[PDB]
C-alpha cells in the first residue's frame, strides 16, 4: 500500500511539474532524476527521513504513516 | 587596439515494492536503534540459585 500511494504520488507531482514547465536553469538539474538515477539510487534518495530534514519531494504525507508503520514494527519487536 | 583584439578574439508495479523493501532494509532498521549490551551482561552475570551463566 505504501508503494501504491508513493508511486501515484510521484508521477502526479512529475505530471504537474511538466505542466508547469517555466523554462529555467536549474529544471533540467532537478528532472536528471526521472531519466537519470535508476530506480536504485531513486528510492534510495527518495526515502531518507530521520533527521531534520533532507530533499524529500512534496509527499510529507506518507512519511507519517511509514513513522508509524516503523514505531509499530519496533514495539512489536523487542525494542522499547 | 580594441578592435584588433576584437577581431582576434572573433578568429512497473511489483519492482517498485520489491525496491522499496530493499531500501528500507538497506537504510531504515540497521541505523543504531537498540541499547542492550549493558543490561544483558547485567542480567547475565547474576547468579540468583556453582559458575555464572557468563562463566559457562
Amino acid at each position: 500500500d505504501f508503494v501504491a500511494k508513493l508511486q501515484d504520488n510521484q508521477r502526479f507531482r512529475y505530471n504537474e511539474v511538466m505542466q508547469a514547465l517555466n523554462m529555467s536553469a536549474a529544471l533540467t538539474a532537478r528532472k536528471t532524476r526521472e531519466f537519470r538515477s535508476p530506480p536504485q539510487e531513486q528510492i534510495n534518495m527518495l526515502l531518507n527521513f530521520k533527521d531534520d530534514k533532507s530533499e524529500c519531494p512534496c509527499p510529507e504525507e506518507i512519511r507519517d504513516q511509514l513513522l508509524d508503520f516503523h514505531e509499530d514494527l519496533m514495539t512489536h519487536c523487542g525494542i522499547e | 587596439x580594441x578592435x584588433x583584439x576584437x577581431x582576434x578574439x572573433x578568429x512497473p508495479r511489483h519492482r517498485a515494492v520489491n525496491l522499496f523493501l530493499q531500501g528500507y532494509e538497506k537504510s531504515w532498521i540497521e541505523t543504531e536503534e537498540h541499547y542492550f549490551e549493558d543490561k544483558l551482561i547485567e542480567d547475565l552475570a547474576k547468579p540468583g540459585a556453582r559458575v555464572d551463566p557468563l562463566h559457562q
